[PDB]
């Protein structure tokens, strides 16, 4: 009804081919796919060991397998950026 | 194009060289957001308290008036310690000169040179260039004067001494 | 492809001109953050890096007056501890943290273009008038720079081992 603003920097996010343009990816958007599929391994792997060796918790841990156990949500979203950008050639 | 007082950063827009006390000194943007004037008037009324404050703070120790209850050199404490009507009366009379010394105006309406609000009884401002120097002599002297008595009331806060009693018994020998 | 590391790609978002440039990022961390950050960044870690190794080096070869007195045994990172209980470090803080403002307004204008990494214009004494020189300056503080983020590591780790400090542990 009036121009509703965006950040600068908004551009067009809507894609109707098999992955989405690698705009979508943000800061992302130049990593290649191999790495993607690499680091979302990796964070897999530290992230679910970290998570394990803290899985009975106690009123003192070590705050570093805290901090690595936070990649395994993490691994997800580097797996689909994996999948977009293999599907997108890079 | 780049400031004077930092050579990185770029210069601010809105001062051009023009103001007493333009070193190009506005990182932060202050400029942007509000009126030149207002702030160059705010500044010299801060910087005019200041120095009336500094000097007032130096001579509380030095010399007071012989009564009973103006006899606490240290300001902070001379605050508590002093009658609350008779602090409460300067408070008062505050109010009415500035309502009068600006003819009675706000933020918009006081915009007349910023800070020229005429209480000048004796004619030390003959020559305009000597008025001009006049000008960057006070400027200066309010910038030091602020600065200043910060660092003596917050010494008094530490020391609990005053002005010259904090200077001349500084504890060279413990934190 | 890349100097450094011969199997890889060249990275795209380095470039020859920028000063210290070995063609090495084989992550490419170049790709994901903005160059200019990344420059400024390195160039922080490095004039910080520079003065915490020159610092260590020192503090194991004298100790300003007075400072024996508040603090014994304790070389590298125990002084740390027993200088914040004080207002030693707190100061510090407060004093860099006011040189940090005006390096965050530096940051804003050189991420718009403007400004170049690690430029605060600070050079009093006449060492970069030339351009030829100013240009080896420029490696030669990336350079010491880059060795004394390593060297800083090297020395505090080595008194986490054995809490001797950096000269006395060569010593001993
Ligand atoms: C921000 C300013 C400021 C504030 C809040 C105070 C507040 C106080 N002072 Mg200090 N004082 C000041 C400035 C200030 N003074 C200055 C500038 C001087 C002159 C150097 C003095 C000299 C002074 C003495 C000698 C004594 C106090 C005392 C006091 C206390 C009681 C008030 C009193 O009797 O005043 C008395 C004020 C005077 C005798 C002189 C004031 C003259 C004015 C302010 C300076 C000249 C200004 C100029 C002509 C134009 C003014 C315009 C203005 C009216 C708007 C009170 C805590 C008494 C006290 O309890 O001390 C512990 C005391 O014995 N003051
Ligand atoms: C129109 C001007 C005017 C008038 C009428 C007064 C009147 C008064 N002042 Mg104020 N005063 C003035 C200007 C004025 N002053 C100015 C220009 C200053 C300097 C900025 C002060 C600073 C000042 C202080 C610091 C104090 C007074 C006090 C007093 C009282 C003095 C009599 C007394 O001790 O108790 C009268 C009663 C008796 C003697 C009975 C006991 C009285 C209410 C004193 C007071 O009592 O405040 C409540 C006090 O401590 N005045
Ligand atoms: C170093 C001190 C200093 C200096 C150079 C000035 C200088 C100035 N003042 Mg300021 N002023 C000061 C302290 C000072 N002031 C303090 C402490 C107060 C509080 C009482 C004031 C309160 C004051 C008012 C209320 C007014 C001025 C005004 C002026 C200007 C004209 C008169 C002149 O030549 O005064 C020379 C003064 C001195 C040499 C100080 C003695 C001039 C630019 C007038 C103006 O038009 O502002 C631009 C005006 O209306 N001043
Ligand atoms: C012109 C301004 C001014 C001046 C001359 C001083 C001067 C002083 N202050 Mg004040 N101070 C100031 C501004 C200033 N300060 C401001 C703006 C603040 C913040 C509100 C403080 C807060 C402050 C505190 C909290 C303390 C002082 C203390 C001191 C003393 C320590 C000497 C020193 O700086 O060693 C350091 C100098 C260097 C490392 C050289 C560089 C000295 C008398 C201390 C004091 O009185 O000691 C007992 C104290 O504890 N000041
Ligand atoms: C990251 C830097 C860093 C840090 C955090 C510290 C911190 C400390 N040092 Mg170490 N030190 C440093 C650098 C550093 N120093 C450097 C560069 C040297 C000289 C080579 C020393 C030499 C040294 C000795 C010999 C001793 C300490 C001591 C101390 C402690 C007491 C605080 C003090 O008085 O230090 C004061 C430190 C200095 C005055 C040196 C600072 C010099 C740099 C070059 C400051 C330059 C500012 C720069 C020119 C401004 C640029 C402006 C530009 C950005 C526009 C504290 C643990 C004492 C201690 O507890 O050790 C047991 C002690 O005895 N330091
Ligand atoms: C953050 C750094 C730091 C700290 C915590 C201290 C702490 C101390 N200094 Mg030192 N000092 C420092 C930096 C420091 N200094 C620097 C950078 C200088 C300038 C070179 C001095 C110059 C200095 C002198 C000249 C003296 C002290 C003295 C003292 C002590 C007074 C009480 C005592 O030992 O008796 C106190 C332990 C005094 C002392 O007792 O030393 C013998 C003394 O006379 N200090
Ligand atoms: C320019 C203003 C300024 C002011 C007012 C102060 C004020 C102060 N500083 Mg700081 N300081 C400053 C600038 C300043 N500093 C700068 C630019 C540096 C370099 C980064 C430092 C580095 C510094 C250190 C490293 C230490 C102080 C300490 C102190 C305190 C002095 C100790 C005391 O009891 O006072 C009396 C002051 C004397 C000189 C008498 C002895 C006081 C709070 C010391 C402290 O322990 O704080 C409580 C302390 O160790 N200052
Ligand atoms: C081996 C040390 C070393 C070297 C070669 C340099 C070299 C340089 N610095 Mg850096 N710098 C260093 C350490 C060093 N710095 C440290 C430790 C600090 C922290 C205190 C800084 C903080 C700093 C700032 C804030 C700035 C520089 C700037 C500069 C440049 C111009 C000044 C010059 O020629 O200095 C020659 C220096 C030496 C021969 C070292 C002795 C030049 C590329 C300026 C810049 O990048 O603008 C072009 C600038 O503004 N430096
Ligand atoms: C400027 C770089 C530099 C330099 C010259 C040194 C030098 C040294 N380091 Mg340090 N170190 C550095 C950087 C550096 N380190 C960095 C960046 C780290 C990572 C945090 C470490 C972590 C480290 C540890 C954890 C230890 C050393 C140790 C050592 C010493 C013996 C190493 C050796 O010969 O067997 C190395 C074996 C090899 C097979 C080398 C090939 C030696 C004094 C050891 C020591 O004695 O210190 C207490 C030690 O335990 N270093
Ligand atoms: C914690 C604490 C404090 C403190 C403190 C401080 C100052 C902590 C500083 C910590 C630092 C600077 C650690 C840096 C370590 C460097 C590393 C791991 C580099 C390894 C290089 C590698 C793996 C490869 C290198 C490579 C090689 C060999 C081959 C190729 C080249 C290269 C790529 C270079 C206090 C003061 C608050 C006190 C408090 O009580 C305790």
């Amino acid at each position: 009804f009036s121009p509703v603003p965006s950040p600068e920097g908004t551009k067009e996010t809507y894609w109707e081919t098999k992955a989405p343009s690698s705009d979508v990816l943000g800061i992302g958007a130049g990593v290649s796919s191999g790495n993607f599929a690499a680091a979302s391994v990796f964070a897999a792997l530290v992230g679910g060991y970290c998570t394990g060796q803290v899985i009975p918790l106690t009123v003192e841990p070590n705050p570093l397998f805290l901090a690595g156990s936070f990649l395994l949500p993490y691994s997800w979203a580097l797996h689909v950026a994996a999948w977009i950008q293999k599907n997108n050639g890079k | 194009d780049m400031s004077a007082s930092v050579p990185f950063l770029p210069r601010p827009a809105a001062l051009d060289g023009s103001m007493v006390g333009d070193v190009g000194f506005d990182p932060l943007g202050f400029t942007t957001k509000y009126d030149i004037k207002w702030l160059r008037e705010s500044e010299l009324k801060h910087g005019r308290v200041c120095m009336l404050a500094s000097l007032g703070c130096i001579v509380q120790e030095i010399v007071h008036l012989p009564f009973e209850a103006t006899s606490n050199p240290v300001a902070s404490e001379a605050f508590f310690q002093v009658p609350a009507g008779g602090l409460w009366q300067i408070f008062a009379g505050i109010g009415i000169v500035e309502h009068f010394s600006n003819n009675f105006k706000m933020s918009g309406s006081t915009m007349r040179a910023p800070g020229n609000l005429g209480f000048d009884p004796l004619n030390f401002g003959k020559n305009p260039s000597a008025r001009a120097r006049y000008e960057l002599a006070e400027i200066k002297n309010g910038r030091l004067a602020m600065l200043g008595f910060g660092g003596m009331i917050h010494g008094c806060f530490i020391t609990g001494k005053g002005p010259i009693g904090a200077l001349t018994s500084m504890d060279w020998h413990q934190s | 492809m890349s100097e450094s590391v011969p199997f890889l790609k060249k990275p795209e978002a380095l470039d020859s001109s920028m000063a210290g440039y070995a063609g090495f990022d084989p992550l490419g961390l170049s790709s994901i953050a903005d160059i200019k950050f990344l420059q400024e960044s390195e160039i922080k870690h490095c004039r910080i890096a520079m003065l915490a190794a020159a610092g260590s080096i020192a503090q194991d070869i004298f100790t300003f007056p007075g400072v024996s007195k508040v603090v014994g045994t304790a070389k590298m990172t125990g002084v740390h501890d027993v200088l914040v209980k004080q207002g030693a470090m707190g100061q510090i803080l407060l004093w860099t943290s006011f040189l940090e403002v005006f390096g965050t307004i530096a940051l804003l204008e050189t991420l718009d273009g403007k400004r170049a990494p690690g430029d605060f214009k600070f050079d009093p004494l006449g060492f970069s008038k030339n351009a030829e020189t100013a240009k080896r300056y420029q490696l030669s503080e990336i350079k010491n720079g880059r060795l004394a983020m390593l060297a800083t590591g090297g020395m505090v780790h080595g008194y986490f081992i054995t809490g001797k400090g950096p000269l006395e542990l060569l010593t001993n």
